[PDB]
């Protein structure tokens, strides 16, 4: 509409969309920790046997 | 955005005062008896 709120609602989804990008990166930076833990648990037989 | 910057404002005045200050774990903890020092003859129970 050319006034300020039309402009900050852009500026709204943008700082949304920030936070997204962060976080999906964030998860296959963690996401590779998990999966280490389900590859040494597929194999790791218990101690006693 | 990753927004921090809300406030930087004062480090305001300080000074040193007798207090009971132990170590348990790595938080370092006041200690602080409220019978004599708040509630002396005051005939309010202590909570």
């Amino acid at each position: 509409d050319g006034t300020g709120i039309s402009l900050h609602r852009q500026l709204r989804a943008i700082q949304q969309l920030a936070r997204n990008v962060q976080a999906v990166l964030g998860a296959f930076e963690r996401g590779t920790a998990d999966q280490m833990l389900h590859v040494l648990l597929e194999k790791a037989p218990p101690l006693a046997l | 955005n990753r927004e921090t910057l809300d406030e930087l404002e004062s480090a305001p005045q300080t000074t040193r005062v007798r207090a009971d200050l132990v170590a348990i774990g790595d938080r370092l903890v006041f200690l602080e008896a409220l019978e004599r020092r708040i509630y002396a003859a005051t005939n309010v129970p202590y909570p």
